[PDB]
């Protein structure tokens, strides 16, 4: 089908633009590539505009998408803002299967896009450690004090495993705590390159 | 004949070896290129140019660590490229001056589909290149051994997964019928996927997709997708676990479901958007 070069995207505040790769694997089958950027609440506002807004990839191709900053510094400058980029691949209609009952699918890749204010203290590679905790016979409230979005994964209460989490900057995110816990926290995060970071042991606050 | 390193380190006549440290591009995507231009850090000169001519070659070129597992490349030696790792000694270049001129060796490395996250660890041996020297004056044959060490990590961002599927499904199975929809996903690098369907709906339960058609809209029916007997309403993310090198089938079946109370002859065609969510 059609796949994006990244699994996420980081938009550097100030950057005139940011590029993302798109490629069609199907040796023969054209597609219409529509792309847009929804915000955290999934509302298609204008904060970000992608070009080209509409185009075709006849068979194997490999074009570039350009995310354009549209929010004239109208966003939070002390931390990241979460947005969602969607790239939809529209298949052409088969003029042959006209008198037929059909169901045509349309794949869409939806990857996170983080807006990163050009000036931030704590460097990104040094944030997945600032991750503190707080437990209960129920809650295990994650708590990211940094300005970046922590994509917590492989989070285990040591004993029992757990539900992944996306802990917003300087905010928390609760997760159920199914008894089998003890205190041995073991989690891993997904970095700017969509790669897992090293295991780590939960440090309660 | 002698050579010195940009950092100043030298290997006198007779040869020997030295470390050549490099700062490689921090990020390189699959299909993209990693170039280590050594013609910037290795210089050699001819000692008695007026009467002696020097012939310099790329005797061997070996890969190590990251580069050896995460890359496939060529060695461009003086306007010509050859395989890297090298399999044969290259043509000779001449050095005829006491002034340090460059050694035109450059690596063109390309991360593979399977390249990890840190395709090259910082401080690791990236390559060892052997510079050979001879001359038209005597029978001397000396080897200069350059050890290429990477100063930083070379990261190859993980790409999106691939949704293999057989085009436009023929839900022909006359009104009552129901076909299975082939659809799998294979990620070059294991990661957790999540997907949800989107499209216009026709029921309170948001699971029967409206009939979009040109010829006689067989009013009354609609298309509902199920994954192993389980209904998939629109916008209800389904955790696919973690897709890896083995394409997981979503296990979908296009089913006819009724909307209003008056099923009626005609064609039933539908358009559904499947959205894969990345972590
Ligand atoms: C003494 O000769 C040295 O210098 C000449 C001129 O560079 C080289 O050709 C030769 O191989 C030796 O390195």
């Amino acid at each position: 089908g059609v796949a994006l070069g990244a699994t996420r995207v980081i938009y550097p505040a100030g950057q005139k633009q940011v590029q993302l790769a798109v490629t069609n694997n199907d040796e023969n089958s054209t597609y219409l590539i529509q792309s847009w950027v929804e915000n955290a609440d999934g509302v298609k506002d204008g904060r970000f505009i992608v070009t080209p807004p509409l185009f075709a990839m006849k068979g194997k191709k490999e074009n570039t998408l350009r995310i354009l900053d549209a929010t004239n510094n109208q966003l939070p400058q002390d931390r990241e803002s979460l947005f969602w980029m969607n790239v939809k691949a529209i298949p052409s209609m088969d003029k042959s299967k006209l008198t037929e009952n059909t169901l045509q699918l349309a794949i869409i890749s939806r990857i996170k896009l983080y807006y990163r204010p050009a000036k931030l203290a704590l460097p990104p590679d040094q944030a997945a450690e600032k991750l503190r905790f707080r437990r209960s016979a129920n809650s295990l409230t994650l708590i990211n004090p940094t300005p970046y979005y922590l994509t917590v994964t492989e989070l285990n209460a040591g004993t029992r495993v757990l539900e992944n989490a996306l802990v917003p900057p300087m905010g928390e995110s609760t997760v159920k705590l199914p008894s089998d816990a003890g205190s041995n926290i073991t989690y891993r995060t997904i970095n700017d390159y969509g790669a897992l970071t090293p295991k780590m042991t939960g440090v309660m606050e | 004949f002698a050579c010195k390193t940009a950092n100043g380190t030298a290997i006198p006549i007779g040869g020997g070896s030295a470390n050549v440290y490099v700062n490689l591009a921090p990020v390189v995507n699959v299909g993209q290129n990693l170039v280590v231009d050594l013609s910037t850090q290795i210089f050699c000169h001819n000692d008695y140019p007026e009467t002696i001519t020097d012939y310099v070659t790329l005797q061997r070129g070996s890969a190590y660590g990251g580069v050896l597992s995460n890359f496939s490349g060529t060695v461009k030696y003086s306007g010509s490229s050859y395989p890297f790792p090298t399999t044969s000694e290259t043509p000779r270049v001449v050095y005829n001056s006491r002034t340090d001129k460059p050694w035109p060796v450059a690596l063109y490395l390309t991360p593979v589909s399977s390249a990890g996250g840190v395709a090259i660890k910082a401080g690791s041996l990236i390559a060892v290149l052997i510079l050979r020297n001879t001359n038209n004056y005597n029978s001397d044959d000396f080897q200069f051994v350059w050890n290429i060490y990477a100063n930083n990590d070379v990261v190859v961002p993980t790409g999106g997964c691939d949704v293999s599927a057989r085009d436009v499904t023929v839900t022909l199975p006359d009104y009552p019928g129901s076909v299975p929809i082939p659809l799998t996903v294979y990620c070059a690098k294991s990661q957790n996927l999540g997907y949800y369907l989107s499209g216009t709906t026709a029921d309170a339960g948001n699971s029967i997709f409206t009939n979009t058609a040109s010829f006689s809209p067989a009013q009354g029916v609609g298309v509902q997708l199920t994954r192993n007997g389980t209904i998939i309403p629109a916008n209800n993310t389904v955790s696919l676990g973690a897709v890896g090198t083995s394409a997981v089938s979503l296990g979908l079946t296009a089913n006819y479901a009724r909307t209003g109370g008056q099923v009626t002859a005609g064609n039933v065609q539908s358009i559904i958007g499947v959205t894969f969510v990345y972590q």
